[PDB]
DNA sequence: ATCGGATGTATATATCTGACACGTGCCTGGAGACTAGGGAGTAATCCCCTTGGCGGTTAAAACGCGGGGGACAGCGCGTACGTGCGTTTAAGCGGTGCTAGAGCTGTCTACGACCAATTGAGCGGCCTCGGCACCGGGATTCTCGAT
DNA sequence: ATCGAGAATCCCGGTGCCGAGGCCGCTCAATTGGTCGTAGACAGCTCTAGCACCGCTTAAACGCACGTACGCGCTGTCCCCCGCGTTTTAACCGCCAAGGGGATTACTCCCTAGTCTCCAGGCACGTGTCAGATATATACATCCGAT
């Protein structure tokens, strides 16, 4: 069992993502909002990945399951298969 | 015409400088049609033979390749008895920069060394691979009774 | 006497540095732990390929970078340079993600 | 300064260069020669078969095919051939 | 030995050795290019299938592929893709 | 064209006509598949591949390298307008982003 | 002496009126002429089923209603009540319509 | 029988009504030309695909099904005209 | 079941199982369709239809009418959260929009 | 002439099952037909892709069930799965 | 905080019209019975890679501090937009006429699927040498406090 | 307008290592040849609805004027992000070890396709009547200037 691992997405990591995004100055309440939206996105993708894995009677979430889950939602990813 | 001008220049370059072991000219009155003749080089099993060939220039030129055919028959993997030869220049790798003298020199080079990667005739290539002596003697006798 | 950069120049320097590289920006172990936590929320006693976790990380990072681009445009539209939660909310609402 | 007429000669059409175009592989040829090759041939270099699929699109979109720095020299230094060609 | 898995690596390298005869390609880049080829194949084939089913037909001909290319590709990429395909089919038939 | 050669070389392509024909036949697309469809599809795919590879090689030459990596593919795709529109929802792994900064943020 | 409403009440009244009805808001003949003009721009000598023009009108009006909703939110974000073209451009950019 | 500058038939009152249905309260004076441009772009994009669909079937009339198929291809499904 | 009545009645449905089976077989989906797929698909389709029709009937009765017009379907779909999520990109002809006005636009007290 | 099939009679049967008093117009019937066709295409396509991924050649009931789980949102998916399972269980005996 | 005008919106009643709901004929698509075969279920085996642990080093995170620049609120100007009125325009409706083209039917021929023998294109495994990563020192260039 | 010091970034030269590119062996998938049933191409005919024109109301568009309230710029306060230095935490790397479950192979049986026959469910067409839209006359809620 694991608890409260959303705090491993630290303040500097979100700052680096913003810097790549082209952001010059960041407020102080951005980090919690970013953690929430990232958690929602991960939940949405991982749910479909696990559904694809369970349909195939497997117990490891392969890379193809993740690729198909991403492609289902219009987020096609190149470089891992497909 | 532009094509006609191209043949006129090529005539000037060809007439001022003949190629090695190659002859060519216009077969008929028209400037489109062509004929040429080749001989087997010294380091070839087809030595001593004289081989004629016909050339037809399409209406669009040099953008489209010219048709080249062999009247006689020779013992090569790339040759077929009907007169078609397996060169990349004729259909796929044709280039407007290439000249008639250049393609005939390429034909002579192909006669020097076989390229059985894409052979029209099946049985010749396998005889070449398995035993060279039978290939050589068959080529020699067929040149003796057909090239001369 | 000690040397100090005026506020705003190291930020532009970081922007120029991080838009020239291609490496991942989130630590691998915490992201792996978070992915495992969510998965065991969904189905218990699961296993993950390394390629699966890597693909999830790449997708999440690309999504967040695009979201921050949209947020920056929203912030500039309102005559500011800071990005605030309402900017993220407006960008997501227009994109249709939160409706 | 001025190249000789031997190297100012198109090999595609055996004539003087008019509106010369130079491919990324540095093979100069007539603009009509290039247009005919693109329309009919396989959209490659007539000399070394170095295909330029997107170069032609990119330059025809902006009309920059002609090698103007050489075209000006050919026209100004050798006015005799250009008028009759 | 592991079972055979087909891919477009050989043909992609053959094409690369025409545009740039002195440039290599990495392995991850080859994976990306193979994914791109598969994706575009699926797009065109699916659009052609829908096109043929709409008109109560049963055969996917070159015409369905041409119309699918016109539908999917952008304005100036389609005008060249159609030319390449038509030239290839004309050369192959005769 | 004349027969008695590999099926791709008749069309002049490098991509495989036979494999594309089999993929179209076994892909559950339609009941029957014409004879001239695989050639068309192979030609289109080869054209797109060459189009991407040329720009990727140009970017690699610009970066002093002699080998194409995913960053060069991302640069080639994003800079071109048509290719960017075609591959709009696609994500390239290890590709980064294009360098731009809003003119408001620059120091005055 | 004549009675008139302060600027803003009639606009709210019209807003409440048009969100309760379902009819079309663009005159039929000008839209039909515009559709025919664009069509002849593409392919000449085309005939149009009436249902085709009706479907085109419905799609266009739904699209513009949604676009104006997004534009209103963009205008409100910047402490305003008037919609201006920059709001339309920002809403179209974030939606990915122009990028 | 050519047609010229018919986009002026999308009058200012019509755009005000479309804005009112969207909840807009106050409208700038330069909104109308921008809206006309947006509508023109959208219409061209849809009609191009509809005409392609009607040309494939060797027909000469644009049906409702062609428009519905074009709209669904662009990602905007339409209910009430078939399909 | 008795294996003698109509297939829809055998499965206990109103939607046709035979037509669904034929559409699955001739639709170019798979090589060979199983025997229980049409029943499951028809059940799902009938459930969704019943849900939407119930909500639309509630709206129509709220509007004092004994018929369902497209507006009574637009209201029902847009008001329900999950049915709105499912039909997110769909345009309904003659449907209108849900009435709402931003609180900033309302008059000052 | 030509015969054009539609789901109109079944939609009317379901409507009379739910609301015995309300009728339905023609435009609403067209909308319901379009909706049924759209959902059919969605579920069938998802099932086909699922079957192709696993190198199967059949669309069984579990392919349809997984497609339903993938497309429909939470409570809708749960209720749809329950209804389909009940129908299939009743059909087999 | 009201009060009265004044306007707009909601409610109750007659009527009348065309679209909805039902009924009839029938024909095509679905149901019932039977046969053949291959797809998928099930068991057994191999070995790859996923998990778990330990020790170290060091790059990145957390914390605290001083300060300047950006967010935010309040004022004032004036200009662009809303509301109302009189006028000019073309949309909307009905009615009629014509024919272009969508849709259906009958013939038939050429194209595409199916099957079997055969061999070469392309994939798996190996090996090596050059391109790229890294280190270390120097040259170049923006940045800021002080003029 | 500038000069100069501290600091970050770009170039250049030397060393090393691992993965990209080429080669060899092999097996299975594409090629070739022959046959057959049917998809769709073409010609002919029907009749539906898309286009064009004319006349009349009246509804919506257009142009103009007045005034107000909202956009936009300016100033001022203050507090909260930013840049920098110090300490502490745990990520990253390399190594070893076990066994779970993914991936493949062989055997068999039962579930699905294909074919023939038959019949009833649902589709097209025709008819009646009542649900809803419109017209008309009150009732009430709401806005706005003035106390
Ligand atoms: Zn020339
Ligand atoms: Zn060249």
């Amino acid at each position: 069992v694991l608890r409260d691992n959303i705090q491993g997405i630290t303040k500097p990591a979100i700052r680096r993502l913003a810097r790549r995004g082209g952001v010059k100055r960041i407020s102080g309440l951005i980090y919690e909002e970013t953690r929430g939206v990232l958690k929602v996105f991960l939940e949405n993708v991982i749910r479909d990945a696990v559904t694809y894995t369970e349909h195939a009677k497997r117990k490891t979430v392969t890379a193809m399951d993740v690729v198909y889950a991403l492609k289902r939602q219009g987020r096609t990813l190149y470089g891992f298969g497909g | 015409h532009m094509a006609l001008k191209r043949i006129n220049k090529e005539l000037s370059d060809l007439a001022r400088d003949p190629p090695a072991q190659i002859s060519a000219g216009p077969v008929g009155d028209d400037m489109f049609h062509w004929q040429a003749t080749i001989m087997g080089p010294n380091d070839s099993p087809y030595q001593g033979g004289v081989f004629f060939l016909t050339i037809h220039f399409p209406t669009d030129y040099p953008f489209k390749p010219p048709k080249v055919a062999f009247t006689t028959r020779i013992y090569h993997p790339n040759i077929n008895s009907n007169g078609s030869i397996c060169l990349d220049i004729l259909r796929s790798q044709w280039s407007p920069a290439l000249t008639i003298s250049k393609v005939l020199l390429s034909i002579a080079s192909l006669l020097d060394d076989p390229n059985p990667d894409d052979p029209k005739v099946p049985e010749i290539a396998r005889i070449y691979k398995t035993d060279r002596d039978k290939y050589n003697r068959i080529s020699r006798e067929w040149t003796q009774k057909y090239a001369m | 006497k000690p040397h100090r950069y005026r506020p705003g120049t190291v930020a532009l320097r970081e922007i120029r540095r991080y838009q020239k590289s291609t490496e991942l920006l989130i630590r691998k172990l915490p992201f792996q732990r978070l992915v495992r936590e969510i998965a065991q929320d969904f189905k218990t006693d699961l296993r993950f390929q390394s390629s699966a976790v890597m693909a999830l990380q790449e997708a999440c990072e690309a999504y967040l970078v695009g979201l921050f681009e949209d947020t920056n445009l929203c912030a500039i539209h309102a005559k500011r340079v800071t990005i605030m939660p309402k900017d993220i909310q407006l960008a997501r609402r227009i994109r249709g993600e939160r409706a | 300064a001025i190249p000789s007429l031997s190297e100012c000669q198109c090999g595609i059409c055996m004539e003087i260069l008019v509106e010369p175009v130079t491919l990324p592989c540095n093979h100069t040829l007539c603009k009509p020669c290039f247009q005919s090759t693109v329309e009919k041939a396989s959209l490659c270099c007539p000399f070394c078969r170095r295909r330029v699929s997107s170069w032609t699109r990119y330059h025809t979109r902006r009309n920059s095919l002609v090698n103007v720095e050489l075209w000006t020299i050919i026209q100004k230094h050798y006015p005799r051939e250009c008028k009759l060609r | 030995k592991r079972s055979r898995k087909e891919s477009y690596s050989i043909y992609v390298y053959k094409v690369l050795k025409q545009v740039h005869p002195d440039t290599g390609i990495s392995s991850k880049a080859m994976g990306i290019m193979n994914s791109f080829v598969n994706d575009i194949f699926e797009r065109i084939a699916g659009e052609a299938s829908r096109l043929a089913h709409y008109n109560k037909r049963s055969t996917i001909t070159s015409r369905e592929i041409q119309t699918a290319v016109r539908l999917l590709l952008p304005g100036e990429l389609a005008k060249h893709a159609v030319s390449e395909g038509t030239k290839a089919v004309t050369k192959y038939t005769s | 064209s004349a027969k008695a050669c590999t099926r791709s070389s008749r069309a002049g392509l490098q991509f495989p006509v036979g494999r594309v024909h089999r993929l179209l036949r076994k892909g559950n697309y339609s009941e029957r598949v014409g004879a001239g469809a695989p050639v068309y599809l192979a030609a289109v795919l080869e054209y797109l591949t060459a189009e991407i590879l040329e720009l990727a090689g140009n970017a690699a030459r610009d970066n002093k390298k002699t080998r194409i990596i995913p960053r060069h593919l991302q640069l080639a795709i994003r800079n071109d307008e048509e290719l960017n529109k075609l591959l709009g929802r696609v994500t390239i792994a290890q590709g980064g982003v294009l360098p731009n900064i809003q003119a408001v943020l620059l120091p005055k």
